[PDB]
C-alpha cells in the first residue's frame, strides 16, 4: 500500500486480526506497522488552491496570493475563513467590496499604496424616525432614464461532423 | 384507491342572486424558494490522476477538457454568488427599527432580530437554520455573503418595509405609520380604509395568531423546507457518486493508480492508465453536465425569487396567486440556508351571505348604474355595498350615475333613488 | 463597459469556437493529430485503430461543444423571452410591476437596437425633496368620522390639509374628497378638525 501522506498517531482501536484500514469513501486512512504494533493514521499531504488577487496593471504591479483551505502554517499574513491572504494587511475599517475573496472578506487597492483586506459594508446605516403621527410627503421629483442590456440571440453556427472529424 | 380531485360543490348560480362576504380573516402563508447552492471546486488533474506526473502527461494529450471543466465550475460559482447577490442585496441603505415598537398593535418581535445572540437572526430564521441539516480533489468554496450579512440584509428590508410601505424601493424611504400603511394596502385591493380603521384590533389579533401558528408549525413539522433539503440531498448524492466513481476499474487491472505504477512498467501500464483516465473523464463530464443543468434550474429559481421579492416586499402586486393565495397585502422575507422564505400576508373573505342583486335601477325613466359597488337587497330594501365587504349604504345620486334610458337593459328593477 | 452582457456572450461564443478548432491538434493517445501522416506511415491494421481513437476523441469533443451550446441557447432563449415580455409590458403599455422596468414609478420605455440584443430606455418617476409632516387616520367634525377618498391628511403645525400620496399639494378639507363612515370613538388616532361644506 504505497502513497504519500502524513503518518501520525491514531486514537482508534484495531482488532487483532485487522491490519489495514479504510474510510467512508473507500480510502485508506490508517494502517498497522509491519515491525511494531502501532497504529499509524495516514492523513493526506498538505494541498489546496492558489488565487492571485491583483488590481489593474495600469494602477500598479503589486499582487497578493490566496491559498485556499490553509491555516497559514503549511505554506502581512492573515487567517480568513477561505484561507490565508499573504500580501495584504487586515485593516480595522469597513469599506465597500471591490475584489471578492470569500466569507465577507474583500480587497481593494488604497493609498503608501498597498493592497489591504477588510470586511465589506452592506451599506450606509440609516434610521427612519418612525412615529404614529409622522409622515414624509415628497415635494419634488426627478425623471431618470435608465438602460438595461438584454441579449436576444447569438451567432448561428453549424459544424459538419464529416468535414470536422474526417477531413 | 382512486385519488379524489376534491370535495364536490354546486354553486347556486342564478341571474338575481349574488354572494357578498360579511367578514374576513388574515392568512399568513409560507413559500420556500431555492436561491443558491454549495460552490464546489473539483481539481481536474488531482481527481483524475492524483500527484502523478506520468498520468498527468498522458492526460495532457486529450486537449483542454481540464480547462473547460475548471472554467465551467468557476462560472457556476460566480453564478451562485450573483444569484444571492441580486436576490438579497437590493436595498441601498441599511435600515433599523426604532426602539418604540408602536406599530398600531402588530407584533413583529418574532420576525425582527434580537441582540441576545451572536448572529443577528430572528426566531423564525433560527428555526429555519436549525431545521435544515479536503478530499481527493473535492473542495467547497465559502459563499461571499455570510449568514450574518444575509440576516442583516433581511433585517434592513424588514425595517424599510415596516417604516415606508413601498416608497423605499422607488425613491427614498418615507416615514409613514403602519396603520395608514395597512389602510393603503387595503385600498389597493378594493376594500375601503374605514374597514381597517374600525377593525384594526381584530386584524392585529388575527395577524398575531397567524404568526403564532406559523411558529408552532415550524417548530413541530420538520419537513417544511422541502426544496432546499432536496437540493442539498441532490448535491450530496452527486458528490458521493463522483467520489465512488474512483473505485472502478473501467477495464483496467485495478482502480489504484499508484499500485498500477508500482506493479507494471510504464510501457505496459499506459493502457490501464488510459482506461482509467477515459472512465474518470467521462464520469466527470457527466457530473459537470448535470451540475450545469442544476445550476440553470437554480438560476431560474433565483430569478423567480428576486422577482417575487421586488413585487411583494417592495410593493403590492395585483398578480393573482403570485404573492400567496388570496388578496395580497404585504410580504416579509426570511433568510434560509441557500434559499429565501417569504411570509405572504393575504386577505381572505369569510362568512359569505347571498342577497338579491340587479344590474341597475330605473327611478324616473332613466337608468342608474353604480359607480363603485353592487346593488344588493335584503328582501325588501335595496342597498349599494362594496364588492369584497358587506357594507350596505343608502342609494343616493352620489353613488350612482345615469346613462341613457332603462329600456335596453335586461333585468333592471324599479327603485326610488335619494337626492341629498 | 456599457454593453457588457453582449460582449461576454460574443467572447464566450468565440472561445467555444476556438476550443472546438483547437481540439483537432490533440492525438487523444494516438501517434499524431494529422490523419494523412498516420495513413501514410502506419499499416492499415494499426491505422484503423488510430482512426477509431481520433474519431472517438473528436466526437466526444463535438458532443461536449454541442451540449454547452444547447445550454447557452437555453439561457439565451430565457433572456429573449424576458426581453420580449419587458417590451410587450413597458414599450406597448405601462406596467405596475415594481423594479421590472426601472428603479421607480415606470412611465414609458424606448427600445433600441443592439448587436445580438436590445436596449431599453426606462423613463421612471423618482420622488425627491421630501419633508416631515404629521398625519392622522381620520377627523371628526360633527361626531362623524371623515375618511379621505384619495389623499392623506397632513398638517404643517396649525392647519390640516389633504394632499396626494406622491406629490405634496395641500388642499382644504372639503366634503367632496372625504367620505363619512362611522363615528369618532371607533378608530384610534382620530383628531378633531373642521370639514368645509361648499
Ligand atoms: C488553525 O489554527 C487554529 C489556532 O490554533 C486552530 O484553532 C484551528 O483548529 C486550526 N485549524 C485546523 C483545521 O486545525
Ligand atoms: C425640483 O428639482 C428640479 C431639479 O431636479 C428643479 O429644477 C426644480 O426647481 C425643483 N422644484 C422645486 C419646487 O423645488
Ligand atoms: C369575523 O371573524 C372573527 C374571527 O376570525 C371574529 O372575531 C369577528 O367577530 C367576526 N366579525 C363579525 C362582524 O362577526
Ligand atoms: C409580542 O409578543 C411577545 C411574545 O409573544 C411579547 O413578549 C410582547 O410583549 C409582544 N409585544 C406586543 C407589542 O404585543
Ligand atoms: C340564499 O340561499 C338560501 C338557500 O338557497 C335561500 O333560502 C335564501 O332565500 C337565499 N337568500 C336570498 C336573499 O335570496
Ligand atoms: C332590510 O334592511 C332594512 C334596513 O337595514 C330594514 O329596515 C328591513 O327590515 C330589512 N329587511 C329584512 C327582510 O331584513
Ligand atoms: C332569471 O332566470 C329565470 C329562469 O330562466 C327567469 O324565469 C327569470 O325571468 C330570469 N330573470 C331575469 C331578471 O333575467
Ligand atoms: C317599472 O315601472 C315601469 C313604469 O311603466 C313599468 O313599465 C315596469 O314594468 C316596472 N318594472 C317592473 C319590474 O315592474
Ligand atoms: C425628518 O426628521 C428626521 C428626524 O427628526 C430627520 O432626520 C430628517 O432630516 C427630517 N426630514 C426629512 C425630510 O426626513
Ligand atoms: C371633538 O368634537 C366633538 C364635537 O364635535 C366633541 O364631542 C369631542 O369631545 C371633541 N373631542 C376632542 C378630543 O376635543
Ligand atoms: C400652515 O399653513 C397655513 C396655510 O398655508 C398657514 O396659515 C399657517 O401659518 C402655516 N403654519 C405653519 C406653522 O407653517
Ligand atoms: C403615539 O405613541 C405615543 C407613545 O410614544 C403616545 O403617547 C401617543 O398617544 C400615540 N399617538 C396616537 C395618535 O396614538
Amino acid at each position: 500500500l504505497t502513497g504519500t501522506g502524513v503518518l501520525t498517531e491514531s486514537n482508534k482501536k484495531f482488532l487483532p486480526f485487522q491490519q489495514f484500514g479504510r474510510d467512508i469513501a473507500d480510502t485508506t486512512d490508517a494502517v498497522r506497522d509491519p515491525q511494531t504494533l502501532e497504529i499509524l493514521d495516514i492523513t493526506p499531504c498538505s494541498f489546496g488552491g492558489v488565487s492571485v488577487i491583483t488590481p489593474g496593471t495600469n494602477t500598479s504591479n503589486q499582487v497578493a496570493v490566496l491559498y485556499q483551505g490553509v491555516n497559514c502554517t503549511e505554506v502581512n499574513v492573515f487567517q480568513t475563513r477561505a484561507g490565508c491572504l499573504i500580501g495584504a494587511e487586515h485593516v480595522n475599517n469597513s469599506y465597500e467590496c471591490d475584489i471578492p475573496i470569500g466569507a465577507g472578506i474583500c480587497a481593494s487597492y488604497q493609498t503608501s499604496q498597498s493592497i489591504i483586506a477588510y470586511t465589506m459594508s452592506l451599506g450606509a446605516e440609516n434610521s427612519v424616525a418612525y412615529s404614529n403621527n409622522s409622515i414624509a410627503i415628497p415635494t419634488n421629483f426627478t425623471i431618470s432614464v435608465t438602460t438595461e442590456i438584454l441579449p436576444v440571440s447569438m451567432t448561428k453556427t453549424s459544424v459538419d461532423c464529416t468535414m470536422y472529424i474526417c477531413g | 384507491y382512486t385519488m379524489s380531485l376534491g370535495a364536490e360543490n354546486s354553486v347556486a348560480y342564478s341571474n338575481n342572486s349574488i354572494a357578498i362576504p360579511t367578514n374576513f380573516t388574515i392568512s399568513v402563508t409560507t413559500e420556500i424558494l431555492p436561491v443558491s447552492m454549495t460552490k464546489t471546486s473539483v481539481d481536474c488533474t488531482m481527481y483524475i490522476c492524483g500527484d502523478s506526473t506520468e498520468c498527468s502527461n498522458l492526460l495532457l494529450q486529450y486537449g483542454s477538457f481540464c480547462t473547460q471543466l475548471n472554467r465551467a465550475l468557476t462560472g457556476i460559482a460566480v453564478e451562485q454568488d450573483k444569484n444571492t447577490q441580486e436576490v438579497f442585496a437590493q436595498v441601498k441603505q441599511i435600515y433599523k427599527t426604532p426602539p418604540i415598537k408602536d406599530f398600531g398593535g402588530f407584533n413583529f418581535s418574532q420576525i425582527l432580530p434580537d441582540p441576545s445572540k451572536p448572529s443577528k437572526r430572528s426566531f423564525i430564521e433560527d428555526l429555519l437554520f436549525n431545521k435544515v441539516t479536503k478530499f481527493n480533489g473535492l473542495t467547497v468554496l465559502p459563499p461571499l455573503l455570510t449568514d450574518e450579512m444575509i440576516a442583516q440584509y433581511t433585517s434592513a428590508l424588514l425595517a424599510g418595509t415596516i417604516t415606508s410601505g413601498w416608497t423605499f424601493g422607488a425613491g427614498a424611504a418615507l416615514q409613514i405609520p403602519f396603520a395608514m400603511q395597512m389602510a393603503y394596502r387595503f385600498n389597493g385591493i378594493g376594500v375601503t380604509q374605514n374597514v381597517l380603521y374600525e377593525n384594526q384590533k381584530l386584524i392585529a389579533n388575527q395577524f398575531n395568531s397567524a404568526i403564532g401558528k406559523i411558529q408552532d408549525s415550524l417548530s413541530s413539522t420538520a419537513s417544511a423546507l422541502g426544496k432546499l433539503q432536496d437540493v442539498v440531498n441532490q448535491n450530496a448524492q452527486a458528490l458521493n457518486t463522483l467520489v465512488k466513481q474512483l473505485s472502478s476499474n473501467f477495464g483496467a487491472i485495478s482502480s489504484v493508480l499508484n499500485d498500477i505504477l508500482s506493479r507494471l512498467d510504464p510501457p505496459e501500464a499506459e493502457v490501464q492508465i488510459d482506461r482509467l483516465i477515459t472512465g474518470r473523464l467521462q464520469s466527470l463530464q457527466t457530473y459537470v453536465t448535470q451540475q450545469l443543468i442544476r445550476a440553470a434550474e437554480i438560476r431560474a429559481s433565483a430569478n423567480l425569487a428576486a422577482t417575487k421579492m421586488s413585487e411583494c416586499v417592495l410593493g403590492q402586486s395585483k398578480r393573482v396567486d403570485f404573492c400567496g393565495k388570496g388578496y395580497h397585502l404585504m410580504s416579509f422575507p426570511q433568510s434560509a440556508p441557500h434559499g429565501v422564505v417569504f411570509l405572504h400576508v393575504t386577505y381572505v373573505p369569510a362568512q359569505e351571505k347571498n342577497f338579491t342583486t340587479a344590474p341597475a335601477i330605473c327611478h324616473d325613466g332613466k337608468a342608474h348604474f353604480p359607480r363603485e359597488g353592487v346593488f344588493v337587497s335584503n328582501g325588501t330594501h335595496w342597498f349599494v355595498t362594496q364588492r369584497n365587504f358587506y357594507e350596505p349604504q343608502i342609494i343616493t345620486t352620489d353613488n350612482t350615475f345615469v346613462s341613457g334610458n332603462c329600456d335596453v337593459v335586461i333585468g333592471i328593477v324599479n327603485n326610488t333613488v335619494y337626492d341629498p
